[PDB]
RNA sequence: GCGGUAAUUCCAGCUCCAAUAGCGUAUAUUAAAGUUGUUGCAGUUAAAAAGCUCGUAGUUGAACUUUGGGCCCGGUUGGCCGGUCGGAUUUCCAACGGGGCCUUUCCUUCUGGCUAACCUUGAGCUUGGCGAACCAGGACUUUUACUUUGAAAAAAUUAGAGUGUUCAAAGCAGGCGUAUUGCUCGAAUAUAUUAGCAUGGAAUAAUAGAAUAGGACGUUUGGUUCUAUUUUGUUGGUUUCUAGGACCAUCGUAAUGAUUAAUAGGGACGGUCGGGGGCAUCAGUAUUCAAUUGUCAGAGGUGAAAUUCUUGGAUUUAUUGAAGACUAACUACUGCGAAAGCAUUUGCCAAGGACGUUUUCAUUAAUCAAGAACGAAAGUUAGGGGAUCGAAGAUGAUCAGAUACCGUCGUAGUCUUAACCAUAAACUAUGCCGACUAGGGAUCGGGUGGUGUUUUUUUAAUGACCCACUCGGCACCUUACGAGAAAUCAAAGUCUUUGGGUUCUGGGGGGAGUAUGGUCGCAAGGCUGAAACUUAAAGGAAUUG
RNA sequence: AGGAUAGUGGCCUACCAUGGUUUCAACGGGUAACGGGGAAUAAGGGUUCGAUUCCGGAGAGGGAGCCUGAGAAACGGCUACC
């Protein structure tokens, strides 16, 4: 059954972007989905999005530019140390210049560059580029 | 989900699954069952000394018409009987009988080599004199 | 889903967004509570009480008319049954099927569906035991089940 | 389509859609103020009632249940509420 | 692969090539090998989805609880300036990271001292605020996982800094002076899993709390019990108050205290739906047989025949009767069921899906080793039944033979009751759950709407149809954005841009689903299941012949 | 509870109870198994090896027992059996 809602969200976004659509509807709108999309937004990969408050769990309507090639999820949320960050980024990013591996740290959810700056590590959620 | 479990607490499954599917291999199976030490007329050794009993004119496999000039060898440590091939033009005439030859494999990890059916070994020495050297006339065979 | 079938149906209520409703409204919370207690003293279950308040009176749902649910109201007014209602109905169904199977020994479809029903009973009993509305040492046995109904 | 507003759809489409599959799910059912001949004493009746509802004044009959919407009796007057 | 009287492959000569004081061979191992697959395999057809469902060790598991805004402080990078002769400051626009405070925000405190930063202000450096910033000891104190930092992890080895072994492998040496007396730099640093130790963070993922309140606060108010120093003048025995725990009680204070209701799941209810199941019952012709009946010489079968039946009347006709099986046509890219499977009527028994629902519970869920139910046909045991067809068998042919195909007979079986067996091309050769991604129309079931058509009693409500829509199914047509070795696929897609969850199986072909041992079974056999040995191809999909 | 031990302890004895481990793999079997530090090969992950210069353990042909001593179940020390 449904286990990771983030995975379904990013699969839907990926398929919309592959099909050329400029918007997509996410159900059922978790907090980690919100913060993930906020990271992608701060780096300029999706655009605006809107949380529809049904009284159950939420929906999200995301606007999409064409800047996104793959937003992905890493399940299980592996525990990641400060050099394993580099190992991962090598494995699952296209280049050393762009792309962001995203990891939930005790200092919030962030990208791996911000995690290197703050000098903290955590659990790996996914990636975007 | 590609079959295999991905969960962060599912490592025991992966381990024991690997163990079984490793037994599905060939090299792992031969290494762990100990077939070399238990079978394989040597003892997993590179070479073995043996005593010649008989010379043989083994006929080649097809498509090939030839006779391959082998010998029967009783190994000293095991007592096992073994067929071995004497590689060169005319070198069977240095292996007369009751010689103490050194055998090696041919190179196929226990299989049979070419058009020669059933032989897995070759003669490297007779009385410690190196068939290659005897054939190139660098040394001569002892009297006895 | 349908754990014991391959059905994939979506037949469910779609309750409204308004948690405070519906502005055309009759009876106060006390009137609705005494109606609930009246219907419960004559032996109806929360589902029947809800249906009756819904269709005969205007009561969208007791949780918004009142602040509490029907089973809570009954538990607070002393009308809580000895086992929960879904489990009661499952035990009832299993009893009927076992009786039928004794009268008809070649109904293997009935044997199969009885095994399903019993599996379901045991799952719910597991849940109710680990949330402590049934005690541990609660165990379902057909023999005593026939009167565990009552 | 490749571009559309999923936050402000058309009411036609939302009424065409299934109740759960709308932007915000909600009931398509409703209640009625029903008058029986004689005893005014109006009764509140749900459209999908599941019961043979009858007025408290007398057991006349108000609505017979069906697989969906209830069938209100012949001599009755109803007001969507 | 070469070699069968013109050998670029053997034995030699010449020349040439590769590595070179080293080069080759054998065995083993590593890479190659994404041919072990966590990263990272494959499973429709190439090896491989268990026959189907349920289910216990496990794995996985919907959303939700402090967010946002402000004010300050001081760090790291930068940046004119270079105010120094390619080095740096400080007042500067910004970015990057920390700490503190206020916004409803106790972000554990009890007894004390430094009282600290101090309303403390003496005339512009002075006599006197609030316990951690310094300690003591205490009342206590939700539990983990995770991650940061640190300590710890012998040396050698490893990576690596410096440096004359004449270079280098190494080693830990050495270098510099007036070398007459001496001076001096070193022998670093990093890695070192997991477990344990301390530490900051506190997202992610679990865990607990106040719900028949034996709940929290507390300046209160009795009380019960326990411990007790300083003093009363002393050692001790009684005490009174007094100080300190703990517990109970009643008064008081509290917005006193229960998250949603997942297009997750269970359950109830409603009208339906179905060749779903069990029991009983009804009907239909047909087949075989028998009886009676009429007529008469061929009838049966075949490609052609013969075996076979026939003047004792065969075949055929009519009228009946008995038996047992089966359920035609209607019957469809239609239906129900976990699958196997299920088709005459009627009644009973219980069950189930889908739909509807402003009903109820509330995460109870998904998949699942072990374990269990069901499981076509054949087969086995025992009874019954026994028409038809018919493994065996007998026969007539055909044939070189034909103990096969064809024909005629025909036991077991085919049916049923009570037990066994548990297999199949048990096939969609495609595991289950879940989300998304293209169009089109039809159809089964349910529901909604429409002044729609028709029938009723012109009329109503129905029912049956039409239009539109919707949920859920069996499927189908077109395309390939995509996938694929292709055949082809709306899943076999969202997979080197490789991770949604989970179970099973395979690792070249044979030997081999064999031998052996266990276990089940009356048996037949099933489940589990090798090795020796052998082999360079077996195999898939397509292409032209 | 006692004895024994340098000392804890079923280490041993008396009395008593019926416990303890196990699909999170007990117990049993095999190892061409001393364990580590480490070695080879490794893009990354890993696979294989590690009798062997250091650390720990064990043994002195196999078993067992013991004197002396701070310390040995010692073997270039005794006692017995094979
Ligand atoms: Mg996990
Ligand atoms: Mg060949
Ligand atoms: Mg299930
Ligand atoms: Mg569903
Ligand atoms: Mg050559
Ligand atoms: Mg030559
Ligand atoms: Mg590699
Ligand atoms: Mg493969
Ligand atoms: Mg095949
Ligand atoms: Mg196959
Ligand atoms: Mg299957
Ligand atoms: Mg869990
Ligand atoms: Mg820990
Ligand atoms: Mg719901
Ligand atoms: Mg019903
Ligand atoms: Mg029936
Ligand atoms: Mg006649
Ligand atoms: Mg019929
Ligand atoms: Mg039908
Ligand atoms: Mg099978
Ligand atoms: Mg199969
Ligand atoms: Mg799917
Ligand atoms: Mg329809
Ligand atoms: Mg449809
Ligand atoms: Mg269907
Ligand atoms: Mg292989
Ligand atoms: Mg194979
Ligand atoms: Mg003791
Ligand atoms: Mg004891
Ligand atoms: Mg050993
Ligand atoms: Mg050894
Ligand atoms: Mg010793
Ligand atoms: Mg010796
Ligand atoms: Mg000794
Ligand atoms: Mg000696």
């Amino acid at each position: 059954t449904r286990s990771s809602v983030l995975a379904d969200a990013l699969n839907a976004i990926n398929n919309a972007e592959k099909t050329g659509k400029r918007q997509v509807l996410i159900r059922p709108s978790s907090k980690v989905i919100i913060k993930f999309l906020q990271v992608m937004q701060k780096h300029g990969y999706i655009g605006e999005f809107e949380y529809i408050d049904d009284h159950r769990s939420g929906k999200i309507v995301v606007q999409l530019n064409g800047r996104l090639n793959k937003c992905g999820v890493i399940s299980p949320r592996f525990n990641v140390k400060i050099g394993d960050i580099e190992k991962w980024t090598a494995n699952l990013l296209p280049a050393r210049q762009f792309g962001y591996v995203i990891l939930t740290t005790s200092a919030g959810i962030m990208d791996h560059e911000e995690a290197r700056r703050k000098h903290v590590s955590g659990k790996i959620l996914g990636f975007v580029y | 989900g590609k079959g295999k479990p991905r969960g962060l607490n599912s490592a025991r499954k992966l381990r024991v699954h690997r163990r079984n599917n490793r037994w599905a291999e060939n090299n792992y199976k031969k290494r762990l069952l100990g077939t070399a030490f238990k079978s394989s007329p040597f003892g997993g050794s590179s070479h073995a000394k043996g005593i010649v009993l008989e010379k043989l004119g083994i006929e080649s496999k097809q498509p090939n018409s030839a006779i391959r000039k082998c010998v029967r060898v009783q190994l000293i440590k095991n007592g096992k009987k073994v067929t071995a091939f004497v590689p060169n033009d005319g070198c069977l005439n240095f292996v007369d009988e009751n010689d103490e030859v050194l055998l090696a494999g041919f190179g196929r990890k226990g299989k049979a080599k070419g058009d020669i059916p059933g032989v897995r070994f070759k003669v490297v020495k007779v009385s410690g004199v190196s068939l290659l050297a005897l054939w190139k006339e660098k040394k001569e065979k002892p009297r006895s | 889903g349908r754990m014991h079938s391959a059905g994939k149906g979506i037949s469910s209520s779609a309750i409204p967004y308004s948690r405070n409703a519906p502005a055309w409204f009759k009876l106060s919370s006390e009137s609705v509570i005494e109606q609930i207690v009246k219907y419960a003293r004559k032996g109806l279950t929360p589902s029947q009480i809800g249906v009756l308040l819904r269709d005969a009176h205007g009561v969208t749902q007791a949780r918004v008319i009142t602040g509490n649910k029907i089973m809570r109201i009954l538990k607070s007014n002393g009308l809580a049954p000895e086992i929960p209602e879904d489990l009661y109905y499952l035990i009832k169904k299993a009893v009927s099927v076992r009786k039928h199977l004794e009268r008809n020994r070649k109904d293997k479809d009935a044997k199969f569906r009885l095994i399903l029903i019993e599996s379901r009973i045991h799952r719910l009993a597991r849940y109710y035991r680990t949330v402590a509305v049934l005690p541990p040492n609660w165990k379902y046995e057909s023999a005593t089940a026939s009167a565990l109904v009552n | 389509v490749l571009v559309q507003d999923l936050l402000h759809p058309t009411a036609a489409s939302e009424a065409r859609k299934h109740k759960l599959k709308t932007l915000v799910q909600g009931p398509r059912s409703y209640f009625l103020d029903v008058k029986c001949p004689g005893c005014l004493n109006i009764t509140t009746v749900f459209s999908h009632a599941q019961t043979a509802v009858t007025c408290e004044s007398c057991s006349t009959i108000l609505c017979t249940p069906t697989g969906g919407k209830a069938k209100l009796s012949e001599g009755t007057s109803f007001r969507r509420k």
